[PDB]
RNA sequence: CCUACGCCGGCAGGCGCGGGUAACCCGUUGAACCCCAUUCGUGAUGGGGAUCGGGGAUUGCAAUUAUUCCCCAUGAACGA
């Protein structure tokens, strides 16, 4: 466990973590070529308290959230969300029927899954079951696309195999690359 | 202490709604036009122990800190504690409380804008004005 | 939220200062400030006022910590 | 019109020595100081050209590099270019600027009105 | 004799400061 | 055994002073008193209405201390700490004019002498009296 | 009939002149309670309370405190006592109840009686002080 | 003899675990009148395990930004919170203090062993002197975060998150956390 | 309403 | 030009009067935190002082885009 209430509203009320997960949840939209320019109904993984959810709503998108942790699904509860609100670890798969999502967001979530704290199957397996599950639950020609903080390239490799193996395709875009202060790492994929 | 029987819960000195619980040398602070020395100088001249709070007072120190108040001079609070020295019209060592106070700022920034001066567009545009290094700065609040 | 405690005295505010206090086995005007919801400029004088009642030990006395301490 | 209790006529007739309690820190600072002769010719050609003008008129604008100059009020109701490195911008000297300087008059700069960041 | 102690103070300060 | 004011509690000592020009009322009182902070380096007023009693009491014992001190030393005694804002903290002197002119009361009253030594020092009256009310503190002190 | 010695921390000197006395103990004419750090009061205490005030019989201790800072001069204070005592009773009294009045004091804390072995050394150039240095940027 | 504080006593003292009975000196000839004692102690290896306890809490207690010179406003906390114990006791303050770090210091212990990228931990067995200095940390660390915004005094906070450890509270943030490291120890293992 | 005296520059400052 | 001392300035500063071409005179280089008492009492509050409106005084040919310093009043963001 990581997050508290405290901790939870101290993330959500900081005018400088606002303004960067905004932006980036942004960027992440503009590579997201399925719902760029299309409606579309979306998956947030991850979600914490909203704050990348909001923002899909800006755009007229209906979505569910998807979070490990109470305190930041609570604080989301009264930021007005119009999306779906879920307690439910990514890492033991995504509970939806075959076909639910258009598309998939995620905003500085995935990188948990090479952290072995929370549960005693492996990195690797919950990584595989993630991405096996994100496939299956998106559409035919599906996107997903993931900012995520990885400790170090073998990460990377790490998370861009299990996702080739589920069936993915697409790459990386790293913005700003030039400053390990401000990069950014995006991982952007599609389905079948 | 006592328990002081007139208590105003609610005190309302010059168009301010002043929260007289709190202490007399920091609730006379929460209008504009006085700060906390100024308050301190009037209470030294206007005979109030300091022990005291805001709500614990007769009327009678009441009229007479409004009286040393608004007579600044006569009451030896002599002219540097004073919110305006010379004004443009009369010069006149004066104190401007707080519908004064943004009447004479909006008072000198019409005559700047009248005056077609250098502070004046600056004022008319609400940009800084004392010659500032804007060139990391400007962040919260411009659009 | 607001920690905006009592400024003054109230009638059961003083039934319980005047009574419950010698009762406590550590008598600190953080301590009375905290269980009565008293700003500690009030509990602080109303402890040196308890001094002045000769009912309460002070034991310690200092800047800003002054202990004092229910009898017998 | 009203001058820290000193009217226009009352101000004009008013003697050079008897200004300098009149004015700012600065100003009674520079006028202890005592005006530089550049100054004292620019105020003569003000003399000549208030004077010479049709009763009707107002005075034949004169140009100036000159900003520290501080705005007496005898050069009240005048109009000076003021020189702010390119352009002389024409000022009618009104008694409201009796206390400040001719350089806050010509804003030296243009606005910044942003555009958009390309390759940053 | 509280002269003399003073000085020698200082003179130890001295050595102090030397070292 | 003649006691030593070096001997005592030194703000016991500053605050039985205090009472001790209290109680005697005659000297030439300046009009400021109820005006001034004690320099630029502090904010605000001073809560005591006999501060300046207090602070020529603390002013003669700092000529007690020692001699060859003048204005400039009895302003650079009362320094401290100005804060410049959000540039950093900077120490600040004392107020030359306050300190002079409570020189100047107390030198009214033949308790602080002129030298040939440019200095003000204490006169021989007031080691005589601060000896006294040293000795009224001590049985204060080693008797309470 | 008199000994003179010192104490030396950082920049704080004490210098203690004893001899035949009276159990007199003035710090530059003030006793061992008006000194304003008064909790350390106690370790400035330790000469008297560890060796009982008895044996502090017949001696005059002049104390003289140069330099330093309050704590560092507190320190130097105790050091310069004890020292103080121990070279008076190995000059004039025994070898055996100044060996027993070392053993007792180091036994308990040894900078009683040693000196400190550090300072606040001087600068080799490249930083603010000795060891760290100055900061820079990458991109 | 020796007290601390002038008063405190210290003969009364027991240690009850074993495991941690050295590496706590306060008994005989490690009992001084005052926390500070300003001698060199982190000089090499486990020379910090022959320093006195109340000295420990003393320079761990300076650890914020603010007040990392400022000893002298830690040991009066000190002096109010013994003082304070004493009176919501009774008894000895120090029993109290040694029955706190006794019971707040972890047993078992995770520790990431593999690559960085596996983190598949594996709860090991606690060393004593970091059982001992993890106590001290999670106690001053308690007394630092209750005491952020309050009326309280850090002195009062300390005093009674040292006697809600030293009974094993619910309320204590150490045995919080100490239940925490040893719940994850049930995980990793 | 722009002065008749002064250039475009403080007119764009206008 | 480093200053001491005295006088006049509610505060920045003036005026008179020496030493010092220098471990000397500033210099015992008399500091800050720290400490001991007072007040405040957990909230945007007396925390934070930004952002400004009136003045005042120095530096200088020249302070207007605030040179700097001082005195009122203004009190935003900021909840680690």
């Amino acid at each position: 466990l990581f997050y508290d209430e405290t901790e939870a509203r101290k993330y959500v009320r900081n005018s400088r973590m606002i303004d960067i997960q905004t932006r980036m949840a942004g960027r992440a939209l503009e590579l997201l070529y399925l719902p760029e320019n299309k409606p579309c109904y979306l998956l947030d993984i991850g979600c914490g308290t909203g704050l990348s959810g909001s923002y899909l709503s800006d755009e007229g998108h209906y979505w569910v959230g998807l979070d490990i942790s109470p305190a930041m699904l609570d604080e989301a509860v009264d930021r007005e969300i119009e999306g779906d609100l879920l307690l439910g670890d990514m890492g033991q798969g995504i509970p939806f029927k075959p076909g639910t999502f258009d598309g998939c967001i995620s905003i500085s979530a995935v990188q948990w899954l090479c952290n072995a704290n929370k549960k005693s199957e492996n990195p690797a397996k919950r990584l595989y079951c993630f991405f096996a599950s994100l496939f299956s639950v998106l559409v035919r020609g599906s996107r997903a696309v993931l900012q995520l903080y990885p400790e170090n390239s073998e990460q990377l490799e790490l998370i861009t195999t299990q996702a080739t193996k589920a069936g993915f395709s697409g790459g990386m875009v790293v913005d700003y690359p030039n400053s390990a202060k401000a990069k950014k790492f995006y991982l952007c994929l599609f389905s079948g | 202490l006592v328990i002081p029987e007139k208590f105003q819960h609610i005190l309302r000195v010059l168009n301010t709604n002043i929260d007289g619980r709190r202490k007399i040398a920091f609730a006379i602070t929460a209008i504009k036009g006085v700060g906390r020395r100024y308050a301190h100088v009037v209470l030294r001249k206007a005979d109030i122990d300091l022990t005291k709070r805001a709500g614990e007072l007769t009327e009678d120190e009441v009229e007479r800190v409004i009286t040393i108040m608004q007579n600044p001079r006569q009451y030896k609070i002599p002219d540097w504690f004073l919110n305006r020295q010379k004004d443009v019209k009369d010069g006149k060592y004066s104190q401007v409380l707080a519908n004064g106070l943004d009447n004479k700022l909006r008072e000198d920034l019409e005559r700047l804008k009248k005056i077609r001066a250098h502070r004046g567009l600056r004022h008319f545009w609400g940009l800084r004005v004392r010659g500032q290094h804007t060139k990391t700065t400007g962040r919260r609040g411009r659009t | 939220d607001k920690l905006n405690n009592l400024v003054l005295f109230d009638k059961a505010t003083y039934d319980k200062l005047c009574k419950e206090v010698p009762n406590y086995k550590l008598i600190t005007p953080a301590v009375v400030s905290e269980r009565l919801k008293i700003r500690g400029s009030l509990a602080r004088a109303a402890l040196q006022e308890l001094l002045s009642k000769g009912l309460i030990k002070l034991v310690s006395k200092h800047r800003a910590q002054v202990i004092y301490t229910r009898n017998t | 019109f009203t001058y820290r209790g000193v009217d226009l006529d009352q101000l004009l007739d008013m003697s050079y020595e008897q200004l300098m309690q009149l004015y700012s820190a600065r100003q009674r600072r520079r006028l202890n100081r005592g005006l530089r002769r550049k100054q004292h010719s620019l105020l003569k050609r003000l003399r000549k050209a208030k004077k010479e003008a049709p009763p009707m008129e107002k005075p034949e604008v004169v140009k100036t590099h000159l900003r520290d100059m501080i705005i007496l009020p005898e050069m009240v109701g005048s109009m000076v270019g003021v020189y702010n490195g390119k352009t002389f911008n024409q000022v009618e000297i009104k008694p409201e600027m009796i206390g400040h300087y001719l350089g806050e008059f010509s804003i030296t700069y243009k606005p910044v009105k942003h555009g958009r960041p390309g390759i940053g | 004799a509280a002269a003399a102690a003073a000085a020698a103070a200082a003179a130890a300060a001295a050595a102090a400061a030397a070292a | 055994p003649g006691v030593t004011v070096k001997d005592v509690n030194q703000q016991e000592f500053v605050r039985a002073l205090a009472a001790f020009l209290k109680k005697s009322g005659k000297l030439k009182v300046p009009e400021w008193v109820d005006t001034v902070k004690l320099a630029k380096h502090k904010e605000l007023a001073p809560y005591d209405e006999n501060w300046f009693y207090t602070r020529a009491a603390s002013t003669a014992r700092h000529l007690y201390l020692r001699g060859g001190a003048g204005v400039g030393s009895m302003t650079k005694i009362y320094g401290g700490r100005q804060r410049n804002g959000v540039m950093p903290s900077h120490f600040s002197r004392g107020s030359k004019s306050v300190a002079r002119r409570v020189l100047q009361a107390l030198e009214g009253l033949k308790m602080v002498e002129k030298d040939q030594d440019g200095g003000r020092k204490l006169t021989p009256q007031g080691q005589r009296d601060l000896d006294r009310i040293a000795g009224q503190v001590a049985a204060a002190n080693k008797k309470h | 009939q008199s000994v003179q010695v010192f104490g030396r921390k950082k920049t704080a000197t004490a210098v203690a002149h004893c001899k035949r006395g009276n159990g007199l103990i003035k710090v530059n004419g003030r006793p061992l309670e008006m000194i304003e750090p008064r909790t350390l009061q106690y370790k400035l205490l330790e000469p008297v309370l560890l060796l009982g005030k008895e044996r502090f019989a017949g001696v005059d201790i002049r104390v003289r405190v140069k330099g330093g800072g309050h704590v560092a001069q507190i320190y130097a204070i105790r050091q310069s006592i004890s020292k103080a005592l121990v070279a008076y009773y190995q000059k004039y009294v025994d070898e055996a109840s100044k060996k027993e009045i070392k053993d007792i004091l180091i036994q308990y804390d040894r900078t009683l009686l040693v000196a400190d072995p550090r300072r606040c050394e001087s600068k080799k150039f490249g930083g603010p002080g000795a060891r760290a240095r100055y900061q820079k940027s990458y991109r | 003899d020796i007290k601390l504080f002038g008063k405190w006593s210290t003969d009364d003292v027991q240690i009850n675990d074993i495991s941690l009975q050295d590496y706590i000196a306060v008994k005989e000839k490690y009992a001084k009148y005052l926390p500070h004692s300003a001698g060199r102690y982190a000089a090499k290896r486990f020379r910090k395990a022959q320093c006195p306890i109340v000295e420990r809490l003393t320079n761990s207690m300076m650890m914020h930004g603010r007040n990392n010179g400022k000893k002298l406003m830690t040991v009066r906390i000190v002096k109010h919170a013994f003082e304070i114990i004493h009176l919501l006791t009774g008894e000895n303050p120090l029993q109290v203090l040694v029955n706190a770090i006794i019971n707040s210091g972890p047993r078992e212990d995770s520790t990431r062993i593999g690559r960085a990228g596996t983190v598949r931990r594996q709860a090991v067995d606690v060393s004593p002197l970091r059982r001992v200095n993890q106590a001290i940390w999670l106690l001053c660390t308690g007394a630092r975060e209750a005491a952020f915004r309050n009326i309280k005094t850090i002195a009062e906070c300390l005093a009674d998150e040292l006697i809600n450890a030293a009974k094993g509270s619910s309320n204590s943030y150490a045995i919080k956390k100490k239940d925490e490291l040893e719940r994850v120890a049930k995980s990793n293992r | 309403k722009v002065p008749k005296g002064t250039s475009s520059y403080q007119a764009e400052w206008i």
